[PDB]
RNA sequence: CUCGCUUCGG
């Protein structure tokens, strides 16, 4: 709300229509506001989230905008007029309960220690959860359901979406798009691609013997044919493609330039082309297939669960999604609007003010968090379960489910893989939170200790890595990707180029990352088995903190940690003086990480902040979590996500459809550091009761228990249930109302 | 895989060693050791897991995969196949779990749930199609077992 | 083996001429004849367990 | 059973290797009487089961074993008069493995499905030299059809059954003697059974269908029986033999092994309701429809 | 199922009652043994929880050592109220007349 | 079932050959067996195991009082019409012992 | 590791500044060279650099075939048109590279010439990568075409002069949607015709073997003093790290860079609100040895009060008169007088007791207890300590300040006793 | 061929040998100068703005580092990919607007990379 | 009411 919405306005600033030129409509500024209630005629009045919950209403705030248009060739400008209303997260900047005491939230009728974060719609709260879902723009090797080791990549870019693969069906390469009508040989589309010689493609491909003895069915296949100019491959793909019905305006019997369009765009789009040179995309796709012809061998086929190729996406983006594609239908109606007014109606000049609807924008954003089901046909995505009710049977729950994760698969089968606890979710998730039933392990939850970056500017990595030696993949033939010592560094699935002595590349981008010309979450990786750099830098991934270990013995010592509690230094001074680093899942591959100090040897890059940050919040609540099974953890984290007890310290003006009260909670003797961290003991979830671990009157066989008959009588387990019961008397068309 | 093999046969030992030394060391009365004894909860297995070792965690019935590259967790060295580095747990559950032992054993734990999710649906499916193909069949007065028709 | 026309870089095949067996490029008229033994062995694994167990 | 199985692993039979499906992925296999069954396993019993070189003798005659698995070198020879392929026999390794292949099984190997390779292309020189001489045939093919024959010569089949993909030497360490036995991962139960020096009387097999075309109705419904038996006793659990007995019964009654599938379940029943109830309602019922047929209430 | 973990949240919530303190009972961590067995000990009672029980039933003491101690209890939404359900004729669908 | 909140249907049959048919064919009196392999199913279960395990090891013996609380323990329902028939005592001479 | 050998010196020759090329032939091993290959001819593009090399190819060489040559000169052009042939004889003569330019700036490429002692670098106006092209086979194709044309024409031997008049389909210029219009500048075709535009420059090629060759290699050494102090390249590393790496551009929030940033009053006042009680020296170390000590103890005077030789933020700092207290929401004003009377009660005595500070200010329990916290631990059986030890040193240094921090309790004294009637 | 490295290139290029080579290094794209006099603003200073004259020294210290002093501050120099294909420095002199020289100047066989000595620019300041 | 969607329980 403080920057993308700017710039998904300057994407879409100036609006205008064909018919009557020297007519437009231009954006100036948009601002969003502080929340306010419509209920006042045309007056707002600022209102608390909690009046938003007992009216049935929704936490908006007015999207306004500036804007200058010419209604008769006479430029008139507007300098604040509301076009909408963005649904405000709780605790947010713009969200007025943030920055208050708790006084203030008592004056407010809200609890000091409810998490926020969430949307209130139509008197429901709802939480838009972490979506998981697969890095774009990765060449990922995999086997199909026949064996045949391939491979893919689903080139995503601002607009287009496109999985091309690559296929070795018949011991011959061949490359599919869903553009062509015929899976095409390789070597026809290196041909295409400005390569002609058949001697620099497989000297792209590699100078290993058994590379090119792999590769030789393909020069044959290219060979049989009469395919040897670019102009005969363009011509073969032109010959492969098909119209997208019917494609209205026809530029000259379009084929080739066809062909050349599809190399350029369509193909690999997040590979560019500079001004159709296609040197960089012939170098991509020669990695590609020498990746594949590496992998046809040892089976070193790549796993998907592995979340150092995982992205999350948290509310930010999505909302961004939405509102660019409700904005792009609004200045679409907008135009079309004007063109079915403007050159026909009268002297009375059309002026977009008297048609700027202001529902549009609001109804969508409602719908699309209360209904929770995303449709962006400008995207072709079509998600559902976005948004969920957030849970207030206690504290507890609405705090664990504030932080879940939902993955891109669903239990709607029994898959295998994703289910499973892959090691790389140390440190990230939490191991034994996992909803009990049909959804084990497709529901995740964080970790204690975790942060999901953010995307960065990408100008200054190019220019230090440029700086440090990397040279330019146009400058060299393909022969030098297939030396040994040769590293390709890559950036975002982007070829930078290639590199020599890839340990002291690494090592100055490190010491850069930790000195601040670099930004911190900006990872680096290195695959000694495909000897590629990878340089992360695009948001939704996992990062840890960590202490940096050099020659074993920590950066962080007594006096920095009496220093942090004495108040002199925070943990952003620990960030500056290169004390602890933040670690990326792919960049923790790297690394090697001591639990504790007497772990530490010689060769330890880091050190473990805390071990019991790897369980999550509600894996907090267990006392000697370690000494159980993991099954029993699991259970009790469901159960406590279930159990009953105090909500908050406004639980009693609040009105909810369901809602349970102990009637005498007690704080547990044996509370973790979690339970302190997360003030959990301020709104406790239970009472302690004198167990006596004995078999007695054999009512308690199968995990049956003996309750006391005074301990209740007393107060013990002594419960409240809340219910609601709403109505509505509402005036209809005719002026009749209920009475 | 014959390292493999080797080194599990190891850590089996190790494991039922230690079990055989508590069981042995183990006074009567012991109300857990009752209870595998006359069979009405738990067996000795559970005894020796929960005081004296925990046996080499299997994943498929095979070592810790490596989730990264050429090891199971970044806190051991590449290439590494010591048995601590790839699933036993030498600490019991009374004396606590490390936090690679607690993963280790999550892992597990989570293999076994998702088997049973997964068992439950497929064993339906057989089911419904048994009984839908079995059900016509009767045994007649005559001795003989004859279908509908 | 591959083996590449000096002229433009195409792959090379065997063929017969009028007095000896050459390689030739499908694009251009550059040829060159056999003089002597050209071979390429490849070495295919052998199968080496004798597969006693049990 | 079903639930109670726990589809665990690690039950190798005795060989730590040769990954075989138990549980309800085999049971499913099973009563579905799929033609082709994933690890088929087929146990051959030896004349002599004492002798090691023996079994492996009849291992090498039963298992298949390409050229490329034998030839210690293949190279193609450009002479200035003529090209061809030449190929060395590692009689070594033939003798090792007690292959008996000379240079004249591998020419008769060759010229079989092989772009028909003419008998006076293959030619022997030495005791293991075998030479291919290929020609143009006109159809899209010229001499630099070399390339191809080098992307299949050494996969051509000189000994054992092409359907036979790897078979082992199992061993029974019975106190009383060790006897040797093959277990063929493969899916040719007549081939084995015909092999010289293979007791063909006591050879089984896990693929019901194969068991049922090759030795009849009653062989299969003893294969589906021992089979089920051995499947639910590898789990633990014990099934009354008259339950299976009667389920196999239920599959050969009709003189062919019928699945429990749809497809097998439309040819035993015959109510027109009961198959509609269970898949595929619509199509069953309009071509009930168009048939015309009275359905009993039996 | 092996919780160990209870046993020792028991003894350590004893200890900690005895003595008014809150112990940690945090992951790969938190009090051990030892030291609640100790205070335990100083405070008199059995340094295991196990203590002389008299039945309530007959008056007479128990053969075995009873495990006695403060845990924490948590009281789950699920009600046999809400889940009970009877049902009579009772009301019907439109479409196919069933409950 | 485990008695972990586990929730059980319960019909009434509304005809009297088809209770007569359950009753019969299902009464949990006649089908103790399951038809898999004959075994019995219904049988004790823990603490009824570890029960009579302790009552009938080596160790104990009751004096008359104990053994007649323990044998009068099971005189309810249709068995409150049956003489108690105690056993002779095992060891009488020293003290008066039953196993 | 001392530089033992070798001091070579850089010298840099601008002679050569914008003739120099690199040509890197991708298909040719540097062991098979062009040295003897004679060269017809050159054509190049001073913008848009794009060389075009033109060379002759011998014939009567035995790895020529002669039948396909004369095959394939017939292909591209006619039997005997040659007013536009690309082959003069009826041979396949002439061979053609074409250039693919790599980078659009090679400032950052050098050439560099070796000599004994001395390395001369010499910066390249272009590199450009010279692959064989196959353009006959287009212009084969093209003839291919005209041919079939020739031959559909040649249907009837005789064809009657067709009425073939070219109605006069003059279109309309549509104005074009600018969308349209982006679209076909972005158009190969577009480019490729601009790229043609600019006319094409020929050369003659002078090879390795040629006198002129070696005659030119001298211009690549700069005439120069072997020792000459640069007057640029003076730039300090802080100032070249500048350089290559240019700018893009609780309480607690900025950090210890962000507040050395920062003027020393706002320093001093961000370092009290954090930490509240801190001595004189810490206060030193922290700020840097490079302020001077007057100057700082001014401006902790104005924003904290000394206790026990220690400093202890003013109450007014912590409490803004806008703020409230987060427990109680009791105005500024009165947190400030109890946190004034809990430092007075420190300055009269080491231990403080709570419930005494709770009767005497009326205030709650957790606002006494976090004026206590700021400021002070608890010490079983004695009550409330001050956190930091009696300083004596900064007392003995500075009597002067420890006058007027007692009359400023003398004062702060007197209100509290008017406010609290103690 | 085994991978040689710098300083054992030179080595044999002098002591070896005594016939000049033609060599090929990348600069990085900023200078540690200012643009003398060329009308700037710090920005990128490259060879086309220093003048002629000894620039820089190139030191060849134990251990086999090689640095390049070019001035207040020192370069790194290490081998760049091994080409292998034909590279050509020639000069292409276009003395008349309408008629050129093409002057092959010589044969390019090894690639030198130059980079900023990073760690020592850190701990410096 | 119908329908779908989620969250549970087991
Ligand atoms: N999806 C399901 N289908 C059928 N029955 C289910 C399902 N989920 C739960 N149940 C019922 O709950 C029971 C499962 O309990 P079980 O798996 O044996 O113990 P558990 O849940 O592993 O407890 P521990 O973790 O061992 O303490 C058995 C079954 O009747
Ligand atoms: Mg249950
Ligand atoms: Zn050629």
């Amino acid at each position: 709300i403080n920057v993308e919405i700017k710039k998904i306005m300057k994407a879409n600033e100036k609006v205008t229509s064909d018919a009557d030129p020297m007519w437009y409509l231009k954006y100036l500024n948009i601002y969003v506001g502080l929340p306010d209630v419509e209920e006042s005629f045309n007056v707002t009045r600022p209102v608390s989230p909690h009046e938003c919950r007992l009216r049935d209403m929704t936490y908006s705030a007015p999207i306004t905008v500036d804007i200058e248009y010419t209604r008769g060739s006479q430029r008139i400008i507007r300098n604040a007029l509301p076009i909408g209303r963005m649904p405000i997260m709780l605790r947010s900047s713009n969200c007025v309960l943030t920055g208050k005491t708790p006084a203030e939230f008592a004056k407010l009728n809200e609890c000091p220690l409810d998490p926020g974060g969430y949307f209130i719609v139509k008197g429901v709260e709802k939480v838009i959860l972490i979506q998981e879902q697969l890095s774009k723009n990765r060449i990922i090797v995999e086997a199909d359901r026949k064996g045949a080791v391939g491979a893919s990549v689903t080139s995503s870019t601002h607009e287009k979406k496109s999985r091309t693969n690559m296929a070795v069906k018949q011991g011959r390469f061949y490359l599919r798009h869903n553009t062509l009508s015929e899976d095409i040989p390789i070597v026809i589309i290196f041909k295409a691609m400005g390569v002609e010689s058949d001697q620099e493609i497989v000297q792209m491909i590699g100078t290993e013997e058994h590379v090119m003895a792999a590769f030789g069915p393909s020069l044959e296949e290219c060979q049989k044919a009469q395919i040897f100019t670019q102009m005969q491959a363009l011509k073969y793909i032109g010959n492969k493609v098909r119209r997208q019905r019917m494609w209205g305006g026809g530029p000259k019997k379009t084929k080739i330039e066809e062909a050349r369009e599809l190399l350029a765009s369509t193909i690999l789009t997040h590979v560019p082309v500079k001004e159709f040179n296609f040197r960089a995309k012939c170098i991509y796709t020669a990695v590609m297939v020498r990746r594949v012809i590496l992998a046809q061998g040892d089976n070193k086929v790549d796993d998907r669960d592995y979340y150092g190729n995982k992205r999350l996406e948290l509310a930010g983006q999505l909302l961004s999604l939405l509102f660019e594609d409700l904005f792009k239908k609004f200045n679409s109606e907008m135009k079309k609007i004007a063109d079915q007014v403007i050159p026909k109606q009268r002297a009375a000049q059309f002026d977009v003010v008297k048609h700027m609807r202001q529902d549009q924008i609001t109804n969508g954003m409602v719908n699309a968090i209360s209904t929770g089901n995303w449709s962006l046909k400008r995207f072709k995505m079509d998600r559902q379960g976005v948004t969920q009710v957030l849970s207030r049977l206690s504290y507890i729950s609405a705090l664990g489910m504030m932080t879940r994760i939902s993955s891109q698969f669903e239990k709607t089968r029994k898959v295998s893989g994703p289910r499973s606890l892959q090691p790389s979710q140390w440190g990230m998730l939490c191991p034994s939170d996992t909803p009990e039933g049909e959804a084990c392990g497709l529901v995740k939850n964080l970790a204690l200790m975790t942060h999901i970056t953010t995307d960065m500017e990408d100008g200054p990595i190019v220019k230090l890595a440029s700086n440090l030696g990397v040279e330019d993949v146009n400058l060299l033939c393909g022969e030098e990707l297939s030396y040994p010592n040769v590293f390709l560094v890559f950036l975002n699935g982007n070829i930078l180029g290639v590199i020599r002595d890839h340990k002291k590349l690494v090592n100055t981008f490190r010491l850069m990352r930790r000195a601040g010309y670099i930004n911190e979450f900006v990872s680096i990786s290195t695959n000694l088995t495909d000897r590629c750099v990878y340089i992360s830098s695009d948001g939704g991934r996992l990062c840890r903190p960590y202490i940096i270990v050099k020659k074993q013995k920590p950066a962080v010592t007594n006096k920095h940690m009496e220093e942090l509690a004495q108040g002199y230094r925070n943990f952003e001074d620990f960030l500056h003086e290169s004390l602890v680093e933040y670690l990326d899942v792919n960049e923790e591959n790297d690394c090697n990480i001591a639990l504790y100090e007497h772990t530490i040897n010689k060769d330890t890059t880091h050190l473990e902040i805390e071990p019991f940050t790897l369980l999550g919040v509600c894996a907090g609540l267990i006392p000697y979590p370690h000494h159980n099974q993991s099954p029993r953890n699991t259970y009790q984290c469901a159960m406590g996500k279930q159990a009953m007890g105090t909500i908050g310290y406004n639980q009693r003006n609040r009105i909810d459809t369901l809602m349970y009260l102990l009637a005498y909670p007690q704080k547990p003797m044996v509370k973790t550091k979690t339970i302190e961290l997360i003030e959990f003991e301020k709104l406790p979830a239970g009472q302690n009761a004198t167990v006596a671990v004995m078999s007695y009157s054999g009512y308690d066989i199968e995990d049956a228990l003996v309750l006391n008959k005074a301990s209740l009588d007393r107060g013990f387990g002594r419960c409240l249930v809340y219910k609601n019961a709403k109505c509505t008397l509402k005036r209809y068309t005719n002026q009749t109302f209920d009475k | 895989e014959t390292l493999e093999a080797l080194i599990l046969k190891e850590l089996s030992v190790i494991r039922d060693h230690a079990g055989s030394a508590c069981l042995r060391e183990l006074d009567k009365s012991n109300s857990p050791l009752t209870m595998a004894l006359c069979g009405s909860k738990g067996s000795f297995i559970n005894i020796s897991q929960m005081i004296a070792c925990v046996g080499q965690q299997a994943i498929s019935g095979s070592r810790v995969p490596d989730g990264f590259e050429n090891r199971s967790l970044p806190h051991f060295e590449k290439h590494s196949k010591l048995p601590a580095a790839k699933g036993f747990v030498a600490n019991s559950f009374y004396s606590g779990l490390t936090p690679t032992e607690f993963f280790f054993h999550t892992m597990a734990g989570r293999e076994g749930l998702v088997d049973t999710a997964v068992k439950t649906a497929e064993t339906g499916y057989m089911q419904r199609r048994l009984v839908k193909s079995l059900e016509d069949l009767c045994s007649q007065y005559d001795l003989t077992v004859r279908s509908s028709t | 083996m591959l083996l590449f026309c000096p002229g433009c870089g195409n792959g090379l095949i065997v063929e017969e001429g009028q007095r000896c067996h050459r390689f030739a490029c499908n694009t251009c008229p550059y040829v060159h004849n056999i003089t002597r033994k050209v071979t390429n062995r490849k070495y295919p694994k052998l199968k080496e367990v004798d597969d006693v167990l049990g | 059973p079903g639930t109670q199985m726990t589809l665990k692993t690690f039950h190798f039979a005795g060989v730590a290797s040769m990954n075989i499906t138990l549980g309800v992925p085999r049971i499913k296999e099973i009563i579905n009487a799929s033609k082709a069954i994933s690890t088929p396993i087929i146990t051959a019993q030896l004349d002599k089961d004492d002798d090691a070189d023996y079994a492996r003798l009849v291992k090498g005659r039963i298992e298949k074993t390409l050229l490329g698995e034998i030839s210690e070198y293949i190279e193609e020879v450009f002479l200035p008069d003529d090209c061809f392929i030449l190929v060395k026999l590692s009689l070594e390794r033939i003798r090792l493995l007690r292959l008996e292949v000379n240079a004249e099984t591998v020419r008769y190997s060759i010229c079989t499905s092989k772009l028909r390779v003419k008998p006076g292309d293959v030619a022997v020189h030495g005791e293991a030299v075998v030479c291919v001489t290929p020609r143009e045939n006109s159809k899209s093919s010229m001499y630099y059809v070399l390339q191809f024959l080098k992307e299949d010569l050494p996969k051509v089949v000189v000994q054992g059954i092409p359907e036979v993909s790897r078979a082992v030497i199992h061993i029974d360490e019975q106190s009383g003697k060790e006897k040797y036995k093959l277990l063929v991962e493969g899916d040719n139960l007549r081939a084995v059974m015909a092999t010289h020096g293979v007791k063909g009387t006591r050879t089984t097999s896990n693929n019901t269908y194969e068991v049922e075309k090759t030795l009849g109705i009653e062989a299969a419904r003893t294969t589906i029986i021992n089979e089920i038996q051995y499947t639910m006793v590898n789990h633990g659990m014990s099934i009354d033999r008259r339950h299976v007995m009667l389920l196999s019964d239920l599959m050969t009654y009709k003189g062919e092994v019928l699945g429990i599938t749809r497809f097998g379940l439309a040819k035993m029943k015959e109510s027109v309701l009961m198959l509609a109830s269970f898949e595929k309602t619509a199509d069953h019922l309009f071509d009930a429809a168009y048939f015309g047929q009275k359905d009993s209430v039996c | 199922r092996m919780t160990v973990g209870k046993l020792i949240e028991l003894l350590a919530g004893k200890a900690g009652v005895l003595d008014g303190r809150f112990h940690y009972g945090t992951a790969f961590g938190g009090s051990k043994v030892k030291d609640v067995c100790e205070d335990l000990v100083r405070h008199g009672y059995n340094y295991l929880g196990k203590d002389y029980v008299t039945s309530g039933i007959t008056g007479e003491p128990l053969e075995a050592y009873i495990y006695f101690g403060p845990v924490y209890y948590q009281k789950l939404k699920h009600m046999v109220l809400d889940k009970m359900h009877a049902r009579a004729r009772g009301p019907r669908a439109v479409l196919t007349r069933q409950p | 079932a485990d008695f972990d909140g586990d929730e059980m249907n319960l019909h009434l049959p509304q005809t009297e050959e088809a209770k007569a048919e359950a009753l019969v064919l299902m009464g949990t009196k006649a089908n103790l067996v399951t038809p898999r392999n004959g075994e019995p199913l219904i049988a004790a279960i823990q603490d009824f195991l570890t029960g009579a395990y302790l009552l009938t090891l080596k160790d104990t013996f009751f004096d008359r009082a104990k053994a007649c609380q323990i044998i009068a323990s099971i005189l309810v329902g249709k068995d409150e019409k049956i003489k108690v028939r105690l056993p002779p005592p095992t060891i009488l001479k020293p003290v008066t012992l039953w196993t | 590791d001392d530089p033992v050998v070798q001091e070579i010196d850089v010298y840099l020759a601008k002679s050569l500044a914008e003739k120099l090329y690199l040509f890197q032939y991708p298909v040719r091993p540097a062991s098979m060279t062009y040295d003897d290959i004679p060269h017809l001819s050159a054509k190049i593009k001073p913008k848009q650099q794009k060389v075009e090399l033109e060379m002759a190819i011998d014939t009567l060489n035995p790895n020529y075939c002669r039948s396909k040559g004369e095959q394939i000169a017939l292909n591209v052009d006619g039997a005997c048109a040659d007013e536009t042939s690309t082959y003069s004889s009826k041979l396949m003569d002439k061979q053609t590279f074409c250039s693919s330019q790599t980078t659009s700036n090679t400032s950052r490429y050098a050439a560099a010439l070796y000599r004994q002692g001395e390395l001369h670098l010499t910066p390249l106006h272009g590199i450009l990568q010279l692959r064989p092209s196959f353009s006959y086979l287009d212009k084969a194709d093209a003839k291919h075409r005209e041919r079939e044309a020739a031959n559909e024409a040649g249907d009837s031997s005789q064809d009657e002069a067709e009425d073939d008049v070219k109605q006069i389909t003059v279109r309309f210029s549509r104005p074009e949607s600018e969308q349209a219009r982006q679209r076909r500048v972005q158009s190969y075709e577009f480019l490729q015709k601009k790229h043609a535009e600019e006319p094409w420059v020929h050369l003659h090629y002078y090879g390795l073997r040629d006198s002129r060759s070696e005659h030119e290699r001298q211009y690549l050494l700069c005439p120069g003093s072997s020792g000459v102090e640069n007057t640029e390249l003076v730039k300090s590393p802080s100032e070249y790290l500048m350089m290559l790496m240019p700018p893009s551009q609780p309480s607690n929030v900025l950090s210890m860079a962000q507040l050395r940033t920062l003027p020393l009053a706002d320093q001093i006042k961000i370092l009290m609100k954090n930490v509240k009680v801190m001595p004189f020296a810490n206060l030193m170390s922290l700020l840097g040895p490079s302020i001077d000590s007057v100057a700082v103890l001014r401006g902790i005077q104005k924003v904290a009060m000394l206790v026990q030789g220690n400093w202890v933020v003013k109450s007014d700092i912590l409490y803004p008169k806008d703020s409230s207290s987060p427990h109680s929401g009791v105005p500024a004003e009165v947190l400030c007088r109890g946190r004034d009377f809990v430092m007075w009660k420190f300055t009269q005595s080491r231990w403080v007791v709570r419930k005494e500070v709770a009767t005497v200010t009326k205030l709650c329990a957790e606002d006494v207890k976090d004026f206590l916290e700021h400021m002070a631990v608890v010490r079983i059986n004695k009550g409330w300590e001050f956190i930091l030890p009696y300083d004596g040193e900064f007392i003995k240094k500075h009597p002067d300040v420890v006058q007027r921090q007692h009359m400023l309790w003398t004062g702060i004294q007197a209100k509290l006793e008017k406010v609290y009637n103690l | 061929l085994p991978k040689d490295v710098s300083v054992a290139e030179l080595l044999r290029e002098l002591s070896l040998t005594k016939e000049e080579e033609l060599l090929f290094l990348q600069l990085p794209d900023t200078l540690p100068g200012q643009p003398p006099t060329q009308d700037i603003a710090e920005n990128a200073c490259t060879l086309a703005d220093l003048t002629e004259g000894q620039v820089g020294k190139l030191l060849i210290r134990k251990s086999g580092r090689v640095q390049l002093l070019l001035g207040k501050v020192t370069l790194d120099v290490t081998m760049g990919t091994a080409c292998s294909f034909l590279q050509e420095l020639v000069s292409v002199g276009l003395g008349d607007s309408r008629t050129g020289e093409m002057t092959v100047l010589g044969h390019v066989k090894h690639k030198l990379v130059c980079s900023p000595d990073f760690e020592s620019l850190l701990d410096h300041k």
